[PDB]
RNA sequence: GGAUAGUGGCCUACCAUGGUUUCAACGGGUAACGGGGAAUAAGGGUUCGAUUCCGGAGAGGGAGCCUGAGAAACGGCUACCACAUCCAAGGAAGGCAGCAGGCGCGCAAAUUACCCAAUCCUAAUUCAGGGAGGUAGUGACAAUAAAUAACGAUACAGGGCCCAUUCGGGUCUUGUAAUUGGAAUGAGUACAAUGUAAAUACCUUAACGAGGAACAAUUGGAGGGCAAGUCUGGUGCCAGCAGCCGCGGUAAUUCCAGCUCCAAUAGCGUAUAUUAAAGUUGUUGCAGUUAAAAAGCUCGUAGUUGAACUUUGGGCCCGGUUGGCCG
RNA sequence: GGACUUUUACUUUGAAAAAAUUAGAGUGUUCAAAGCAGGCGUAUUGCUCGAAUAUAUUAGCAUGGAAUAAUAGAAUAGGACG
RNA sequence: GCCCGUCGCUAGUACCGAUUGAAUGGCUUAGUGAGGCCUCAGGAUCUGGGA
């Protein structure tokens, strides 16, 4: 079997010059799991509809339950 | 000519040729083996040179 | 020299005269007039799918006495109307009026086949399936 | 938008489809070197056809012309390599000769048979396709491998399978399971 | 002069009468985006190129314009035209010839999946984003390798061959066999590790996994062209076949079947197109008395074509490149 | 640097020239279609061959040739050199 | 023996043809003319003549 190997001058270097997924294989990194790449896309888009922070948008829609 | 001649007989003969079913036979080898069988037939053993050479004879 | 200019600048006349005379070629003129796209019941396309009007009983040309069994089809992309033949014994019992069918040519480049006068196409499928398969038994004719 | 994956076809088919003479002449070839296709002959006669074409073209050029001398000599040395062209006949007027059986004779299926190992050319086919016989420890399972000169000596069973040592087969070892179970405990 | 980034009838004002054309202008057609190229293999050609790269054009159709270095931009805006969606009827809102997916259209064409790991691109930027792109699913578009078996035993039969006065079978294998004989391998299934961004497959590899019930090859064809039967049964100018020639009206070598046989074989038939065959478009290279074809006749412009003759013979020099007999 | 040159066709050799495709060299992707790799050791801290060549014709450029075929020349001499 | 044309039947193609017939696409006269852009004005307001 032929492959390819690397060996770093120290483990401060390995953790910095390595792919983040490689460390995963090894046990030198937790798989920071995240939302479906499309869920994230959709989170972005849902956000574009809101100009500013928005807490002022929760309150004005709380006047809705008056009209 | 004529374009509205009878249609009743469509499928006549196929419908009335008495069925007989295929006879279960030995299986024939597929691939290279089959070309082999042909070679030993056509050339190696040889059968009859009845004047010339025959391929599908019956009641010769 | 009989005819054709032999000279060294006579290349224009030599092409023109060739352009000219190509027209006497059947398939060149068919091609360039676009006879396909214009005449021809199909588009110029390989097959065409139409709908079955009446079931015909075409009597064969001499010295052949028989009844040839066909279908008048009305091409779907077209409304062009066409009689087509239904190959193999029976098979007409497969079709019925108002059915969909697939028509292909007869392999005579235009031109009708044998003793069948007028017919330039043949059926290939019906109600979605394959006339051939229905003949054998590999398939069966769809509900409606 | 990604580069064309290039490809080529590797056969030609008989112009005349039902030539009784060609037809027999082809079958015996198969029957001899254990082919399964007419294509296995077709493929070769195609390989042949170009080589002739190359050579034909070369010959037209001037004797001692650069391309002719370059590519001509290249073609010759390569044919020599696999052992189609003999050493004497080393000057391409003969690659211009050169029939199909020459090629045929140099397949791994044919060589595996020629000396020992196989006994009958078909057993030769089956052994190869079945992960026995090798070149180095490099196992080869293509009957058309075409054996280079320095390799003829290194055709032999592989360090695996039985034959070339180390474990019998799954079915033998399955009968050893029907010996010590019935008669023993 | 004005306008433009800037040349220029680009536009305007004055003035003039020019510009193109049988060496085909101008007009029409195009089921026309141009190119690199593709298919066909004596050569000369013929046909094709929406389509992985380069150029150009477009974003439902037109025009207009803001921003900006760069757009006459459409995943920008404005107007009209055509579609068209939501409503509380007041109004508001859309532009898949991006990726997928749907309708329609038709002979005709796949997933509303995963990822930024690679290739690279962008930003304030090593980090974010990227349906660019890559991954996988669908997939007999094309192209490559090539399993469906391999070896011995026996039973008569043989042809070899020494002898043959005559039994014969005997050891060299030719193989057709209705009991036989053990060996082999992956198609699959699957620990495992490899693979991968994560998976899947491939490459490896424990455990399993072949005797005919199989892990059981097809597709056409068997009168001629054209490789393969004058078998048997059926039909009776019917039913069907047949590219073409031709078969079928009661012994069918063409139909419908069984048997057997051929060809190509994981592929083979059919339909349409085109290329070769085609020297049936002919420059290479056709034909024209009678087969298709010399204009009734002469003049004649364009076009093509067009006799011979003008420094040739002789002398000197240099240095190359193959090859010979010698090395 | 000054002062002036009858026109052309043809052919030669050369430059300018994108890649993929095509032809074709090298390399045993297990074979092959492909790909542009790969190969050697001290396989413990590296050594090293590559990633050719050809074609690319019409037009434009540049150079050699002076056969073949055009062109222009001096006759009311308004000729040629000085 | 061969064979020609009218006349008669079935089926198919194309032609002529009242309908000053119909349809789609490309330009286009005359009239009407949105919109943005340029320009003559304007001046809610909001400042130091300008906006
Ligand atoms: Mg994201
Ligand atoms: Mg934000
Ligand atoms: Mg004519
Ligand atoms: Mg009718
Ligand atoms: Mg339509
Ligand atoms: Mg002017
Ligand atoms: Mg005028
Ligand atoms: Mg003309
Ligand atoms: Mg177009
Ligand atoms: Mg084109
Ligand atoms: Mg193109
Ligand atoms: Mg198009
Ligand atoms: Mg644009
Ligand atoms: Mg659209
Ligand atoms: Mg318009
Ligand atoms: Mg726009
Ligand atoms: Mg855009
Ligand atoms: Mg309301
Ligand atoms: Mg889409
Ligand atoms: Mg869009
Ligand atoms: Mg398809
Ligand atoms: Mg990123
Ligand atoms: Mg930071
Ligand atoms: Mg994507
Ligand atoms: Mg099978
Ligand atoms: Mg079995
Ligand atoms: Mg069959
Ligand atoms: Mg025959
Ligand atoms: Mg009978
Ligand atoms: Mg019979
Ligand atoms: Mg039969
Ligand atoms: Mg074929
Ligand atoms: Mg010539
Ligand atoms: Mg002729
Ligand atoms: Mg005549
Ligand atoms: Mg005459
Ligand atoms: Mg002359
Ligand atoms: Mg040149
Ligand atoms: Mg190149």
């Amino acid at each position: 079997s032929v492959g390819f190997g690397l060996v770093y001058n120290s483990v401060a270097e390995a953790k910095k010059f390595e792919p983040t997924y490689r460390l995963v294989r090894y046990g030198l990194a937790e798989k920071v799991e995240k939302a479906s790449r499309q869920q994230r896309k959709q989170k972005k888009n849902r956000d574009k509809k809101i100009f500013g922070t928005g807490k002022r948008l929760a309150k004005k829609v709380a006047r809705r339950n008056a009209d | 000519a004529k374009v509205h001649g009878s249609l009743a007989r469509a499928g006549k003969v196929k419908s009335q040729t008495p069925k007989v079913e295929k006879t279960e036979k030995p299986k024939k080898p597929k691939g290279r083996a089959y070309k082999r069988l042909l070679y030993t037939r056509r050339f190696v053993n040889v059968t009859l040179v009845n004047g010339k050479r025959r391929m599908n004879p019956g009641p010769s | 020299g009989k005819g054709k200019p032999r000279g060294l600048n006579s290349a224009r006349k030599l092409r023109v005269h060739r352009r000219n005379n190509r027209w006497a070629e059947n398939n060149y003129k068919k091609r360039l007039l676009g006879t396909a796209f214009k005449s021809s019941p199909f588009g110029g396309s390989s097959h065409a799918k139409g709908i079955v009007l009446e079931k015909l009983g075409i009597e064969s040309k001499q010295p052949n006495s028989a009844i040839r069994k066909c279908v008048r089809v009305q091409l779907i992309k077209n409304g062009k109307k066409v009689t087509a033949f239904v190959p193999n014994d029976g098979c007409l019992n497969f079709v019925d009026e108002n059915d969909e069918v697939l028509l292909a040519g007869f392999g005579r480049k235009g031109k009708a086949k044998g003793d069948i006068p007028g017919v330039r196409f043949k059926v290939v499928k019906v109600s979605g399936v394959s006339l051939l398969a229905l003949w054998k038994e590999k398939k069966e004719k769809p509900r409606s | 938008p990604r580069a064309p994956r290039t490809y080529s076809k590797t056969y030609s088919t008989p112009k005349r489809p039902y030539e009784s003479s060609r037809l027999d002449a082809e079958l015996k070839l198969a029957g001899e070197f254990g082919l399964k296709n007419k294509k296995e002959i077709y493929r070769i006669s195609f390989q042949l056809s170009k080589i002739r074409r190359a050579a034909r073209d070369l010959l037209t050029r001037d004797e001692k012309d650069p391309k002719r001398l370059f590519e001509g000599n290249a073609l010759i040395r390569r044919l020599v390599r696999v052992g189609v062209l003999s050493e004497d006949k080393k000057k391409l007027d003969y690659v211009l000769a050169l029939k199909v059986e020459d090629f045929l004779e140099r397949r791994l299926q044919t060589q595996v048979y020629k000396l020992g190992l196989a006994k009958s050319v078909h057993h030769a086919r089956v052994l190869i396709t079945q992960r026995h016989i090798a070149v180095g420890k490099q196992i080869v399972n293509i009957p058309s491998f075409m054996v280079r000169l320095d390799s003829e000596k290194h055709i032999d069973f592989a360090p695996t399978s039985p034959f070339g040592g180390a474990r019998p087969g799954r079915v033998a070892r399955r009968n050893a399971a029907r010996k010590a179970e019935a008669s023993g405990e």
